[PDB]
């Protein structure tokens, strides 16, 4: 097959040599996800410093930036919240079954 | 601190209403930026279908072929999506509109004059003078005789007056109707407001019994607070109810008794929609699309 | 020219809603603010586009040029 | 099939050579083309 | 890419000497333990991993040697030509780790037959390597190799006589 390698970009020149600060550059992307991994980034007890940064509006790119404290890198700390993100989207998914069926 | 079964325990769906075209509900103990999250995919993200490409093989009315087209493109259609699947507008026109891609809509009107005596009405007094969006006609292209047998392609909203002719005049044209995001065009969009607001709380400070309690009524939408008498003096009854006018702040009377706030976890969100499909389907398309939205970042590989 | 398909702001169709509202204010005579609220416009953004609508394709189909006299 | 249209009766109307560019009911020296069913293609925008 | 010229004329090549493939090795080798001092220690010093691309050209070259050249330098004893069984594994222990910033075939052809002819065992370092996670222009001239085979085909014809295929 062929993963797609253009939709997530670390950017080594603002990259930590350790790991553990990193910016990652997302294609096609705005407020929708950005502000939404940023909420769930934050609530990691190991995570230093997070934020999100459109730099343009005219083209479509995200900039966020993970910083921890140690024992725990920028990319070890994006895929846990990006599997919180999933995870928080399939309580909402199931609440709002279980009400449709208890109308 | 924060946990996602923690997020299980707290969150709660309230459905006050629902119907065929809008449903009103709430969401409890959620975050303002998964609730906007939610709020930007129903407009933006979840996709529709609209006429994208009008051939027009005349056109001898008033409104031009460039405005004509324009008001075909934005008649909601009353396809269900997934039936369809995604252009592709790298690779050529003779091999970019396939059957699994593409709905074929037509229309063809020709006006006469009609014989009749009477200032008169004008449907009366002419034939096919007013063009009605009930006049696209599904042309079932290739295998959609039989999977689109059951539901045929027909706008969600038949009367949606598309023109108007006179005797001479013709509007010949065929729409190519394809699926698309409403970030794209506002065409696409499949909802007509799909938006929250934030729960009201009044916070009352000091009894306001008596007469104060009668025109403390009169500052807010007519169930909002409660009297019976000094005894179960007032509260409020639903704040949901509130509209958020700030009107007993205009009162010196009130304007230290009462404190105005929001619940900040509570959203009431109202989606709507065009006709293509329903306001509840249009959310659970809407709240899988932000789960995709991260798994296919959580699946790609991390370049440089 | 003839009422917009859908509102500008919003986005509710608003246009299968022109011949219904002239039909409300000639046969049930009701005033503009009613027969707008019959209509299912309730938001002040969606009101205004059947509200204060001119509709002058009526003057512009008089001219013709296919049809003699 | 030649048409055109006269601005006047609008009659529809044929124009060969060496004639005069007249109407042949009235005598119109204004005299306008009319459109045939041919393709053209717009984005729905 | 004089060093990518290198490694593949020695492999692709049928009319070279035994004597002169190792001489090449030779002083491949003696480039690397001659860089054990004067250079490792500026590892865990500021400035990253593209100071060293010459470093991560040679050993790449002396790796492609050793993908298509392992049979000239063995015995039947087994005797390795410059401890080859001690070279190898005691410079992907070094602080440079030369099994991530080179390419991802040589330095796994490399992978897949150090095991068999038992030099230098790296099965657990590239699974290393690769678990961790300007450069365009460096994995293209490493990923270039002069001597492939042929697409013209009368002159591979003459070439049938002095150029090695792949076995």
């Amino acid at each position: 097959e062929e993963p797609d390698r253009e939709k997530i970009k670390l950017l080594t020149q603002a990259t930590s040599e350790d790991g553990t600060s990193a910016s990652f550059q997302i294609v096609e992307e705005d407020h929708t996800l950005g502000n939404a991994l940023r909420y769930v980034i934050m609530k990691n007890p190991d995570v230093e410093f997070c934020g999100y940064s459109i730099p343009h509006p005219s083209e479509n790119l995200l900039n966020i930036r993970i910083q921890t404290y140690g024992e725990t890198t920028a990319v070890d700390a994006l895929q846990k919240g990006l599997k919180d993100l999933m995870d928080l989207c399939d309580v909402v998914e199931s609440k709002f079954t279980e009400k449709i069926k208890s109308m | 601190e924060w946990n996602v079964e923690k997020f299980k325990k707290d969150f709660e769906v309230n459905i006050s209403s629902l119907d065929a075209r809008e449903a009103n509900f709430d969401l409890i103990n959620i975050d303002t930026s998964i609730a906007n999250a939610f709020r930007r995919i129903m407009i933006s993200e979840v996709p529709s279908v609209a006429a994208e490409y009008v051939y027009f093989f005349n056109n001898t009315s008033v409104i031009q072929d460039e405005v004509l087209a324009h008001r075909i493109g934005l008649v909601p259609l009353k396809v269900d999506p997934d039936m369809l699947t995604w252009v592709d507008s790298n690779l050529p026109d003779d091999e970019k509109f396939t059957d699994e891609n593409t709905i074929v809509l037509s229309l063809n009107v020709k006006c006469t004059r009609n014989p009749d005596a009477p200032s008169t009405d004008p449907k009366e007094l002419y034939n096919n003078a007013h063009v009605y969006a009930r006049d696209l006609k599904f042309e079932p292209q290739g295998r959609q005789s039989t999977t689109f047998a059951d539901c045929p392609v027909v706008p969600a909203d038949p009367d949606i007056l598309l023109a108007k002719l006179r005797p001479g005049q013709e509007i010949s044209l065929k729409a190519h109707c394809i699926l698309g995001i409403g970030g794209d065009h506002a065409k696409f969009s499949p909802v007509s407001t799909a938006s929250y607001r934030l729960l009201p709380q009044i916070n009352i400070l000091q009894p306001i019994k008596g007469e104060s309690a009668r025109r403390f009524q009169k500052c807010f939408p007519p169930g909002v607070i409660g009297i019976d008498e000094g005894s179960d003096e007032a509260y409020v009854k639903d704040a949901r109810k509130d509209t958020v006018s700030r009107e007993v702040l205009r009162y010196e009377e009130f304007a230290d008794k009462v404190k105005l706030g929001r619940v900040r976890n509570h959203f009431i969100f109202n989606v709507e929609s065009a006709g293509a499909m329903t306001p509840e389907e249009i959310f659970f398309k809407s709240v899988r699309i932000l789960k995709n939205k991260a798994e296919y970042l959580k699946n790609c590989p991390i370049t440089q | 020219m003839i009422v917009p398909v859908r509102c500008f702001s919003c986005g509710k169709v608003v246009g299968d809603k022109w011949e219904s509202y002239l039909n409300l204010l000639q046969e049930d005579e009701l005033d503009e603010g009613t027969a707008l609220s019959r209509l299912g416009l309730k938001r002040y953004c969606c009101r205004r586009m059947i509200l204060t609508h001119v509709d002058l394709i009526e003057k512009f189909l008089r001219y013709n040029p296919l049809e003699k006299r | 099939t030649l048409k055109y249209i006269c601005a006047e009766c609008s009659s529809k109307l044929s124009l060969s050579r060496t004639d005069a560019v007249r109407c042949k009911d009235c005598g119109h020296r204004i005299l306008l083309k009319a459109r045939t069913k041919r393709l053209v293609q717009f984005e729905a925008r | 890419k004089s060093l990518q010229y290198l490694g593949s004329y020695i492999a692709r090549a049928k009319k070279l000497s035994r004597t002169q493939i190792i001489f090449v090795a030779s002083y491949l080798t003696s480039w690397l333990n001659r860089y054990v001092i004067e250079r490792e220690e500026e590892v865990d010093q500021r400035g990253g991993m593209e100071r060293f691309k010459h470093f991560y050209a040679a050993f790449q070259a002396l790796c492609y040697i050793f993908c298509f050249r392992h049979n000239i330098f063995r015995d039947t004893d087994g005797n390795w030509e410059c401890e080859l069984d001690k070279f190898f594994q005691r410079m992907v222990i070094s602080k440079f780790n030369p099994l991530k910033f080179c390419n991802e075939n040589v330095m796994l052809m490399f992978a897949r037959i150090a095991q068999q002819e038992s030099v230098a065992y790296c099965f657990s370092i590239i699974e290393n390597n690769n678990n961790e996670r300007t450069r365009q222009q460096f994995i293209d001239l490493q990923s270039y190799f002069p001597y492939d085979p042929l697409f013209l085909k009368n002159y591979k014809i003459l070439m049938k006589e002095y150029y090695i295929e792949w076995s």
